[PDB]
């Protein structure tokens, strides 16, 4: 648990909510809706390509479902798991997940534990309904709001899943395929990695004749880790070990 | 985001300074073309459309990008980069109300290189379209607004570079 | 988290063997000095408000430039109101969790909810890593002057503050 | 840990401890002394306990070593002892933590999966962990044997 | 000691707010593109 | 994910083409393994835990690894193990039936050395315990199914070496 | 690396084109300003020693980073940051000369936050002190060399934040 | 690497601190049994080959590991895995000198686990042998001395773990 | 209308308007009697402008008109020039509002999909309201004409 | 919700007609009015928490219901209490800002006497704080603002009734 004086997050440009009441004007169900689509699918792919959800923007903006329903049932749609759980291996579609549907990053290991075991075991739509069911859900967004991001201003932060977090708020995030939390808070409890003292990104390959570094630009897959002034790498001898 | 009002604030305050001549200078500076720069952003926003469609056919619309195996051959890439062009047009245009490229390094710059290279999409051809989308603003905007949009353009085009 | 009983634990289970009399030695040591640890913990209950005020009043008298504009360098210290309150909201947080590694007898709360990820925070807020530290080893004596002449308290008082000191450091040497 | 456990529930809320629970981990780290000799007598009779609980649940369960059972053989039944053995340790470890921690994180989350891929009928080693609970609560005085019972019926409970 | 690290990115805290951005932030939220009302939320704060 | 007549078909549409002989060529030859890969997939689909409980018995039951100071030792990571290989089982069951290996890049393989590494799992355990499960597996289905099966298992195996 | 004249024949040499009247347009860009760029690239040589000592007087000389605890408390860290400092500064002067920021990718930027992470190096301050530096180059070298400076330093930030 | 002292020095440095009481009193600490270190040290240079010796022959000596098929069958990896064992008593005997095990991790235990796991060693029995080497040396320094050097033979077989 | 989005944009995020918002609700009630002006003289001009409209639509787009053309006939054109007059009407509303609230809300959400089940090609409509403003302007000032045409722009726009 | 200008562009579009005379006659009656409502707003943003402080003291502030056993005993009962109170002003400020109540029906009443039910609220007693709300709040801020602000309260108290 956090503790943050008020005035702290009364400072600066104010994130807004948005209220899904029946009974508002049109413009207001239609903002309220293209805001939910530009939560769950991270922009509005309604306007960019064209996809529509008839029977559940109609049954929301009458009220038959509310936006806890229609977010839920978005999270279990085609498009859904064509752009966020196809192109990606569970332990990322956890953490993606997270974004999504609760505006924040993974907080612990056993947290990880508990939801990729659930998607291991039932899908997506596991996966998705034990996340709006949960009691933070409801805590934060009980059946009319539509989920937000927590930023940093927004809320008091832990100092553990800053910088991860920080990324996971960014565009670039769905392009990160390796899981960026559980390595993180696996390597939190072990020893320093087998890795050059700079990045990961800093080791060639070793083959024949090379000059290839594969981490860069264009693989996104980066790991510093803090390396002491005084630090000597295990390696590794090409013949009998004693000769080392 | 700072605009050049905050920046100015900010100088300012990061000192334990009042706000001296200097600022005043700045300060009168931002007001004089305040104007103008809503002209801009009104004639900007009545003709978002028409200026991506006539800077996508100036710029790659009947070259070999849009065929097949070009990044943008199917309808999704087509899609897909006139809302990125558009994406582009709307943050020059808050870039130029604001007075300030941050708002183009927070929100547009940050990572913009990386996505890019990982999906394969080409720089230049990008590059490219926003030097035709420079010329046609400027063109419906007129010389000082048009150099004013031309800065954040060339902003957007030196940080994908 | 681990106290220190389940980390003694722990460490028999990765051999698998049962207890034995040097183990049961290390817990016999925590289980008599459990008595004045929680005295300790009444005792920073008692007195938590009056301990940060004295606390960040002694920080700032020889850290003055603490309180100053943060000079162009965006560096964040307690300038104004705002940062202020979040200074005092973050020793308020050091006192807390040292409270808790007494109470534990063990130093795996503070690495694992404080220390993991802080200066990657502090860097990215260009807090001032010193100062944080100093203010610490503040608290630190500030309790230690309750309990002076026995040591074996001096020494638990000790514990967690200097744990949080050597690690927020750079080393140097 | 019983101290652990505080801590964190406490450390969900963003407060300290509570004077309930200082009081209680104060009222543990006082009876650490016996938890201690609790510990030790269940802890240096283990032989005895292992080989009478193993008789007990032979008995009750012939078909485990029947011919074919899963523990049918020399190395088979020894295996089943060995199991018992390590239960008997994870009750002596939630015994001196004065909670079923240990004995829960260590040998109970994931116990049905395990005992499924090994194919090991579960409730066969819910009757051993029965006939080692009467053993060796047969060595212990009345408020003892009941102390010491609370962490084999939990055992029970989880292994259903 | 700390083994492990996630990166420290570049952060800019909200000091205040100002009359001249407290409403490309709201058009920026919403994708709104600065509607002609407050497009003339501009002009008179830069008139005064 | 891509099978075998969507990359036909995508190789066939990125040069702008009509299928041509070659294409049918693909097509036919997968056409002809269908049914063989139906059966497969259905036998595989039968007998999954015993697989498992058989390949783990071979491979790792009785080594040090499953002792105190083993990854797998407590129940937790014995539980875990035996999903992973699942997990290695149904994927290349899909494998198998789509003909084509673009799912275990995406869904299995796409930064599993480093979770492994960072977990601390030993790879020439889990290596050999896959190598088990295709002895296993083709032993099951028989001698072409087998082939076909082991082309994914060892896809999966020089992915995570 | 490569230069503007690299990147225009880079450009028509990768579409089996002979340069037309647009890539004259931009050699001829770059021609008329090529004697500009090699004035402001001696005026720097001459003076980066007092360019990067009145940067770092200005934006770090006195906070709290240089005092105990700091980044660059003891001697070594001190002459390190002066280091880099120059490294910077030298690397802006070539692609200021060059007219192409490719240099700065393939020879500085790569890697470099990382690097800076694993050591401890606070990003922000490295930044504040490289737009310190451009204040002062900008100064010493007039306007027009100091915008075109000013965009590789840009260059080098963004890439570092 | 750093020592008791080391240590205290930089947790008083990094606050622009002077040694105050409580520096004083670890310092007097560490003074107080400087003596019995450097004499368990030499009595440990002395005997390390037949420490070695019977922790092995009472772990791993008659095992199965050290038949045909165990990791250190050959006499090539006989000879490794003892060299190793001398590695580890010889840090240990460092730490134990210096009273701080941060040389074990700068020197031994970083990417140690990794190593391992790629070349197939087991990690229970070398922790099982870590251990059984412990008693020879506790046995050999007497209670104090033991119970400091099973400080640091435990502190490397929790970072191997 | 300004007031309204205003409030709403304002109710979001909990909070009352601030003085920018208050300054542009004032400078909106002060600009009122001009906006009243340019909404009579629009709205009482009404026949000339959708006439006028009509011909130049007719002249450019002869095959909406043509044997067969969705307006081809009495029927048909007269139904046209009802369109028309009714973005004529939506445009004075939305210059009396000070925002294409009223332009947007009624004839615009939802008028690709209605034109398209109607037959009717979206470019002729966007033809006919490019006319009309032409028309429309020809009788304004520089200034009334500019803001004027700020509306019809606008409805272009989003008939694409 | 819709303010006065949209029931009256409603009530037009409603029909098919273009503002005719009785619109204008509505129109500049609200234009009349929008400076008088603008300082009333003002003024009422000013002193919120006194007004409140204000209506509580006077309303129910030693009644029995702050007792044990009333409603409001409890500091959460307080404390929620207030808060609502601050519901009502704000929203009746911004229904007297729009010069129409549809925001108080859809953001207010509705599904308010049911809540107020199910939770046990009296509603008498706030009926009765927001009437002496009423009275301090068209003290403060005149009798014109007054008698507007009061139409909202009394809007409200007939939508709780
Ligand atoms: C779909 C592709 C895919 C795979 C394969 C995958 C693996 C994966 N394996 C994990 C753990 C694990 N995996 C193993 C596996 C093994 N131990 C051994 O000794 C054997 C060699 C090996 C089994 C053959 C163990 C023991 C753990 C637990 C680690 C721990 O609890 O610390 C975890 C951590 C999650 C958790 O259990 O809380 C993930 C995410 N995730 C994926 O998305
Ligand atoms: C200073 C810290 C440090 C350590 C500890 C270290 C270990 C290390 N152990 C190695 C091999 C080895 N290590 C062992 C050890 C063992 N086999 C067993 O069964 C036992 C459980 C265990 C001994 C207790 C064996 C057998 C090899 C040889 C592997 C092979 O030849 O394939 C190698 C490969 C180098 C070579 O021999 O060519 C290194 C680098 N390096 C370091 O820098
Ligand atoms: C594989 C899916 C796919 C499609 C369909 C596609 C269409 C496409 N149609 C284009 C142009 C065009 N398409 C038309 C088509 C028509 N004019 C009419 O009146 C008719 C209604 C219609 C013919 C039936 C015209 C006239 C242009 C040129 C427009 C211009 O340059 O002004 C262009 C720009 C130039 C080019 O062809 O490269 C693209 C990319 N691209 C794709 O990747
Ligand atoms: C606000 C700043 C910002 C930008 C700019 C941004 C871009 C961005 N562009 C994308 C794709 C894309 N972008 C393009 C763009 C182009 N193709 C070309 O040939 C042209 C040169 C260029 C347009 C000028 C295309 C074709 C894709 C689709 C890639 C694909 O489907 O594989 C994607 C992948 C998301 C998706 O479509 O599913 C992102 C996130 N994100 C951001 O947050
Ligand atoms: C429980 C472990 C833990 C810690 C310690 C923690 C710290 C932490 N300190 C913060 C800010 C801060 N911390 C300080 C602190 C100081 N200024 C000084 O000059 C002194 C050196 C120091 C006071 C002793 C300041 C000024 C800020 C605000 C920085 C800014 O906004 O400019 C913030 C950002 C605001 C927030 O989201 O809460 C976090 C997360 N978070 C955690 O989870
Ligand atoms: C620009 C908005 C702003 C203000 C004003 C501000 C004030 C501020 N006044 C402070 C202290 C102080 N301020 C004062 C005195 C006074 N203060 C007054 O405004 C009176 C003139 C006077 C009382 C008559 C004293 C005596 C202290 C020492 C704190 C203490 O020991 O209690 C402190 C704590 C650090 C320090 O000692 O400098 C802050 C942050 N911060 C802000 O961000
Ligand atoms: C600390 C928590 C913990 C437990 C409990 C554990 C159990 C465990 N039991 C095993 C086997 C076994 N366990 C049994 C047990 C039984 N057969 C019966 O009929 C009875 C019902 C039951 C005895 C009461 C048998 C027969 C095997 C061997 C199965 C085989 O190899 O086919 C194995 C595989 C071989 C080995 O012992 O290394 C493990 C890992 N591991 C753990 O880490
Ligand atoms: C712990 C090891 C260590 C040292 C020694 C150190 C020195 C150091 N000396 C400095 C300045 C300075 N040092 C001097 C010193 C001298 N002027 C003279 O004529 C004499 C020859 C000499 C005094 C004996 C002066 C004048 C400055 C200010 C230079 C300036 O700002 O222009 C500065 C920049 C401002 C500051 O003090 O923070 C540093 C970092 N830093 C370290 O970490
Ligand atoms: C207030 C917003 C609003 C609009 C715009 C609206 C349009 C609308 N246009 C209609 C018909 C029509 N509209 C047209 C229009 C055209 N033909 C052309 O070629 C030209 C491109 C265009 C004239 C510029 C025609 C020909 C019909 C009759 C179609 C038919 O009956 O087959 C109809 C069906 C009959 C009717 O008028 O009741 C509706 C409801 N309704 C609305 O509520
Ligand atoms: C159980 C939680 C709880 C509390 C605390 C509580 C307080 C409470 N305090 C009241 C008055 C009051 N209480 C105080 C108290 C004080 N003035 C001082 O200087 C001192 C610091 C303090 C006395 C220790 C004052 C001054 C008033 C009257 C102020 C006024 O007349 O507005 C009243 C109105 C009494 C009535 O309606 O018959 C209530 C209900 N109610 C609750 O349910």
């Amino acid at each position: 648990g956090l503790r943050l004086p008020q005035i702290y997050a009364k400072a600066g440009i104010s994130r807004q909510k948005f209220v899904m009441k029946p009974g508002l004007s049109t413009d207001e169900k239609q903002s309220v809706i293209s805001a939910c689509y530009r939560q769950v699918f991270e922009r509005d792919i309604s306007k960019a390509y064209g996809f529509s959800f008839s029977v559940l923007e109609s049954q929301v903006k009458n009220g038959q479902i509310s936006i806890k329903e229609f977010v839920r049932s978005l999270g279990k749609s085609s498009v859904y798991q064509k752009q966020f759980y196809q192109p990606y291996v569970n332990s990322r579609v956890v953490e993606l997940a997270f974004r999504h549907f609760l505006g924040r990053n993974l907080s612990s290991l056993a947290e990880f534990q508990k939801f990729f075991a659930i998607l291991s075991k039932k899908g997506l739509t596991g996966l998705v309904d034990s996340l709006i069911n949960s009691r933070e859900y409801s805590d934060y967004f009980n059946e009319e709001t539509v989920p937000y991001i927590r930023g940093f201003g927004e809320e008091p932060q832990e100092c553990r899943n800053w910088g991860t977090q920080i990324d996971l708020f960014q565009y670039s995030a769905p392009f990160r395929k390796v899981p960026q939390s559980i390595t993180l808070f696996s390597d939190y409890l072990k020893a320093l990695p087998d890795q050059h003292p700079y990045g990961r990104g800093n080791d060639p390959l070793l083959i024949q004749f090379g000059a290839i570094f594969p981490i860069g630009t264009k693989n996104l897959k980066q790991n510093p880790a803090p390396f002491g002034k005084d630090t000597r790498r295990l390696l590794i001898r090409r013949g009998p070990g004693i000769y080392n | 985001m700072q605009d050049a009002i905050t920046s100015v604030i900010n100088a300012a305050d990061v000192q334990g300074k009042y706000l001296d001549a200097n600022s005043v200078e700045k300060l009168r500076g931002y007001f004089q073309t305040g104007e103008l720069r809503v002209r801009a952003a009104a004639t900007i926003a009545a003709n978002a459309a028409t200026i991506i469609k006539e800077a996508v056919a100036k710029s790659l619309l009947y070259s070999d990008i849009t065929r097949p195996g070009g990044n943008m051959y199917t309808t999704r890439r087509y899609a897909a980069c006139i809302r990125d062009l558009d994406y582009y047009l709307r943050y020059a245009t808050y870039g130029m109300l604001a007075g300030d490229p941050s708002i183009l390094d927070e929100r547009v710059l940050n990572g913009l290189k990386e996505t890019y290279n990982s999906l394969g999409v080409p720089i230049g051809a990008t590059i490219q379209a926003i030097q035709a989308m420079k010329e046609v603003t400027g063109s419906l905007v007129g010389s000082d607004a048009g150099k004013e949009m031309g800065l954040y353009f060339d902003y957007i085009c030196s940080g994908l570079s | 988290m681990q106290d220190i009983i389940t980390s003694v634990i722990n460490q028999y289970d990765l051999s698998g063997r049962y207890l034995d009399i040097k183990g049961i030695n290390q817990i016999n040591n925590y289980f008599d000095t459990g008595l004045k640890r929680l005295m300790i913990a009444k005792l920073i209950n008692k007195e938590a408000t009056n301990l940060i005020k004295e606390a960040s009043e002694l920080l700032f008298i020889e850290q003055p430039e603490l309180l100053r504009p943060c000079g162009n360098a965006f560096i964040g210290n307690a300038y104004t109101t705002r940062r202020y309150a979040a200074c005092i909201r973050d020793i308020e947080y050091y006192l807390r969790y040292s409270a808790y590694s007494i109470i534990a007898g063990n130093n795996s709360i503070l690495d694992e909810r404080v220390l993991d990820g802080l200066k990657e925070t502090y860097n990215s807020l260009l807090v001032p890593i010193g100062p944080t530290i100093r203010v610490i080893q503040l608290l630190k004596e500030i309790i230690q002057k309750k309990f002076s002449t026995e040591n074996i308290e001096n020494a638990i008082i000790a514990e967690p503050f200097d744990y949080l000191a050597i690690n927020l450091s750079d080393k140097n040497l | 840990s019983i101290v652990t456990k505080s801590i964190v529930n406490a450390d969900a809320e963003a407060r300290y401890l509570s004077p309930g629970e200082l009081d209680r981990i104060k009222s543990f780290v006082l009876s650490g002394q016996r938890r201690l000799r609790i510990a030790q007598t269940l802890t240096e009779n283990r032989e005895r306990i292992v080989k009478q609980g193993g008789q007990q649940l032979f008995q009750r369960r012939p078909d485990v070593v029947s011919p074919g059972g899963n523990a049918y053989g020399e190395e088979m039944t020894a295996t089943c002892l060995r199991d018992l053995d390590y239960y008997l340790r994870l009750v002596t470890y939630g015994i001196i933590a004065g909670d079923v921690t240990p004995i829960e994180e260590i040998g109970l989350v994931g116990v049905k999966e395990m005992y499924s891929a090994l194919g090991t009928p579960i409730s066969g080693v819910a009757e051993g962990i029965r006939c080692m609970k009467d053993v060796a609560c047969s060595l212990l005085s009345g408020e003892d044997a009941a102390e010491v019972g609370f962490y084999f019926d939990y055992t029970l409970a989880a292994m259903q | 000691v700390t083994k492990a690290s996630g990166g420290s990115p570049v952060v800019k805290p909200q000091l205040y707010k100002t009359a001249s951005m407290l409403t490309i932030a709201q058009a920026e939220q919403q994708d709104r593109f600065l509607e002609l009302g407050e497009l003339n939320q501009l002009v008179s704060f830069l008139n005064t």
